[PDB]
């Protein structure tokens, strides 16, 4: 239907996000081996040769489509993509180089190229008693560690609204024509009480008189971007802890099948769980036309600052009033990130890495020097999505509820500014 | 991909006819390359591995035909190069290297694959030819072997007991000059049934079921008539589905002498087992099975060919049972498939810990092994839920018309087309 993966129609040709596919995908069956052929270089039994010997087969890997299209909201995070990787076994390429020098007949120096094996992968392990205390300490110490960083954002948004109230009174003095309620505001920024100039032009004292005011409002707009984007980054508590498990393997007799290879691969089992907070009525619709990047916020701060412009004479009534219309559109989109905060996300990642390894090698009961280097190709990775939460006493809904009333008081002030 | 869909739960009451063998019929087809007289083989079911060997011998130059009985007359073989799509399909195709150097003079056998059961212990297959009189050489995976005259006779000192090591030495020492004594052989029932076919031809091999067998070397033999005995695994597999459903099944055409220690442990659990010569009865009287702790060992004393067959029975029992696997330490695929249904287990080193639960729920499973494919189909006849088995092409490799035998007993099973 003219759509890639993860898209669905909505209103007037508007793309959405299907919930029956991202959370419950449909895995397939793949039967294809990675390296079905390899070579065995070197000299064996005093006879150098290089052929093309194949290996084994039967590799069933079930994967899921990886999607990174549209997110869930504007200026948010990527949705929970179900990435399932369940291979048939654990295959690792081993570029070994076993050689022995004993007597005159038992002398060889063969180089093993691309050697893999198939064993077992115990993927049945849970850690439901280690990630639960980690969430209690993070929520109990949130009011003590971040108790001062959040308070700075509340006093910053309230201080910006006070400057917008005095700026609105300056526009009303042009239509009315009162000169007493215009020259006294300019003297409030300086130390004493003086006037830089006195003329009959109402727009001459409005530009130069508000020069220190433009430098203070610009610093608030640049600081609000850092005090708002850092809060959304703290909603990614994806911590976890795992243990160790070794894997034993024997009966390895490659090439001439006269020397025994064995070892002990020490895997690294990891299991972490992530939790995010978003709006319960924000991920329903998503439009790319109204998505304004962060570059539009920095442009409005330098609108009044211009060393050479002709906007003061080409209909000035359609320039200062339109500036407040773009500010209300930004506050209307950011206000949805604090209205009714409900737990809607939550992913669980479980992957297996690889650490050190101690491999050996014998030949009919004889110590043989081993100098190989084990690699890692086929591993293990899992990424699902849940919809439950054990403990949910203290939430961020009551804390972020006070920030909604502050943003709504500023949006209603810009709508009352008429021409 | 074709898949099944068994519902229920129903009851399994009735009789079932045991078909031919599988592991015992493969060495018989390879022994006809040395005989210059047409032999007669009976009791051969239509399987995937059986039909694969028919096309392999047809490309070599031996005209084969069958309709009611197998009559292979291999005496006009001219092509020595074997294809690659037929050797990698199965696993026991490497046993043909014996007769392709005893009577002819050359042969090219590639590396087989088959099902994922381990690391392919082919170390004893190469050492078993140098002591007899062969040349160690290979090119592009084709194991070449050329030697003038028959193979010599010498005492072979083995180290470990394998599966294909006994068949390789036995099938390559019949017409060879000299007396060869196999030390520490395999006493599995597949060797006893295979040795009976050589006695009819004219071989002087006495002492079946013993680690030390004295093989007498002869010059040339001829043809013979011998009926293949039914499989012992198929008889014991149907007894597990009846014990978990609390019923009664009467078997026909079985070999009680091949399953001595298999039926000995089930008698103490509280089940009436009736012995005989052609019929084996078993009943549970509605009781609950128990758990046994018997270590895997070559026949007798619980053979290693009953791992996945008694895995589901130990889970539905009570207590704590463990089975120490020392042969197939890499075939651990039937454990993750049963854990999704609602069971818990743990594999420590080389011993699986089986607990004791009641019933499970049917879900989507995947069968990638041979013996692990029958345990997933019989579990759906008693569980509550839809059982979907992925990759069902392994069931037809050892069982012919499995959906038709279970239909008369009481199981709604149908075949769904795929590719």
């Amino acid at each position: 239907p003219k759509l890639p993966r993860g898209l669905r129609f909505g209103a007037d040709n508007e793309i959405l996000n299907d919930f029956q596919e991202l959370w419950f995908p449909d895995l397939f069956i793949e039967s294809s081996d990675t390296h079905p052929w390899y070579t065995l270089k070197g000299r064996v039994l005093n006879a150098h040769l290089d052929d093309r010997l194949p290996n084994v087969g039967g590799r069933q890997v079930r994967r899921t489509p990886h999607r990174v299209t549209v997110p869930i909201a504007s200026s948010g995070l990527r949705p929970v993509t179900t990435v399932q990787y369940d291979p048939a076994a654990l295959s690792f390429l081993l570029n070994a180089r076993v050689d022995w020098d004993f007597g005159n007949g038992d002398s060889a120096n063969l180089v093993i190229n691309d050697f893999l094996f198939r064993t077992f992968a115990p993927k049945e392990f849970d850690f439901s008693n280690s990630l639960v205390p980690r969430y209690t300490q993070a929520f109990s110490a949130f009011n003590a560690k971040y108790g001062t960083m959040i308070g700075e954002g509340l006093e910053t948004i309230k201080y910006l609204g006070l400057l917008l109230r005095r700026l609105r009174e300056g526009y009303r003095a042009v239509k009315r024509g009162d000169l007493r309620a215009l020259r006294r505001v300019i003297q409030s920024y300086h130390n004493g009480k003086w006037k830089p100039a006195t003329a009959g032009n109402l727009w001459l004292e409005f530009r130069y008189g508000l020069m220190p005011l433009f430098y203070d409002i610009r610093d608030v707009m640049l600081d609000w971007q850092n005090r708002h984007d850092k809060i959304q980054r703290l909603l990614r508590f994806s911590v976890g802890h795992g243990e160790d498990y070794v894997v034993e393997f024997d009966n390895l007799y490659p090439a001439v099948a006269y020397f025994k290879l064995k070892g002990e691969i020490t895997l690294e089992r990891r299991h972490r769980h992530g939790i995010s907070y978003a709006n319960r009525e924000g991920y329903a619709v998503f439009d790319n036309g109204s998505l304004r990047p962060v570059s539009d916020w920095k442009e409005l701060a330098t609108a009044f600052i211009n060393p050479h412009e002709v906007a003061w004479e080409l209909t000035p009534y359609s320039f200062v009033v339109d500036w407040f219309l773009n500010v209300g559109d930004i506050l209307a989109q950011q206000g949805q990130l604090y209205h009714n905060i409900d737990i809607v996300d939550g992913f669980d990642r479980r992957d297996i890495r690889l650490k050190s390894f101690t491999i050996k090698g014998e030949r009919n009961g004889r110590p043989v020097n081993v100098s190989a280097s084990l690699s890692a190709v086929d591993l293990f990775y899992s990424r699902l999505h849940t919809s439950n939460l054990p403990f949910a006493t203290l939430d961020l809904d009551t804390t972020f509820s006070s920030f909604k009333h502050v943003l709504d008081s500023i949006f209603l002030l810009t709508q009352r500014v008429k021409r | 991909m074709d898949k099944f869909r068994v519902q229920g739960p129903t009851k399994l009451q009735g009789e079932v006819t045991i078909s031919g063998a599988k592991n015992a019929a493969l060495p018989i087809l390879f022994a006809a390359l040395l005989a210059e007289e047409p032999v007669e083989i009976q009791n051969v079911p239509k399987l995937k591995d059986v039909d694969t060997s028919m096309k392999l011998l047809s490309q070599l130059g031996a005209k084969v035909e069958r309709n009611g009985s197998v009559h292979i007359d291999a005496r006009d073989v001219n092509v020595f190069c074997a294809p690659y799509d037929l050797v990698k399909t199965m696993r026991a195709s490497i046993w043909a290297l014996g007769p392709l150097v005893a009577r002819f003079g050359q042969g090219q056998v590639s590396l087989p694959g088959g099902c994922t059961i381990g690391a392919r212990p082919v170390d004893l297959h190469i050492s078993g030819l140098e002591q007899l009189g062969a040349t160690i050489k290979l090119e592009e995976g084709y194991v070449k072997a050329s030697v003038d005259g028959r193979l010599k006779g010498a005492h072979i000192v083995m180290d470990k007991v394998s599966v294909g090591a006994t068949v390789t030495i036995m099938c390559a020492a019949t017409l060879a000059e000299g007396t060869t004594i196999i030390e520490n052989a395999a006493r599995e029932p597949e060797i006893v049934d295979t040795a009976n076919f050589l006695i009819t031809l004219g071989a002087k091999i006495s002492g079946q079921g013993t680690d030390r067998i004295v093989i007498e070397g002869v010059e040339r033999l001829g043809g013979g008539v011998y009926r293949v005995l039914p499989d012992r695994i198929e008889t014991g597999t149907f007894l597990v589905a009846a014990a978990i459903s609390r019923g009664k099944i009467i078997c026909r055409n079985a070999q009680p002498d091949t399953l001595d220690a298999v039926l000995a442990k089930l008698r103490d659990a509280g089940a009436d087992i009736e012995v005989g010569e052609d019929w084996i009865s078993l009943d549970m009287h509605g009781k609950r099975p128990k758990a046994v702790n018997v270590r895997t060992a070559p026949h007798p004393a619980f053979p290693t060919d009953m791992q996945a067959q008694f895995t589901l029975l130990n889970l539905v029992a009570e207590g704590t049972g463990f089975i120490t696997e020392t042969v197939f330490e890499n075939r651990f695929m039937h454990v993750p498939e049963l854990s999704r249904m609602g069971a818990h287990a743990e594999i420590e080193s080389n011993t699986v810990i089986c607990h004791g639960v009641e019933k499970l729920s049917g879900a989507q499973v995947m069968a990638t092994d041979l013996r692990a494919s029958a345990s997933l189909v019989l579990a759906g006849c008693i569980a509550e839920g839809t059982t979907v088995v992925d990759r069902i092409y392994h069931i037809d490799r050892g069982y012919e018309r499995i959906e038709d035998k279970l239909r008369a007993l009481g199981a709604n099973i149908e075949r769904v087309k795929g590719e």
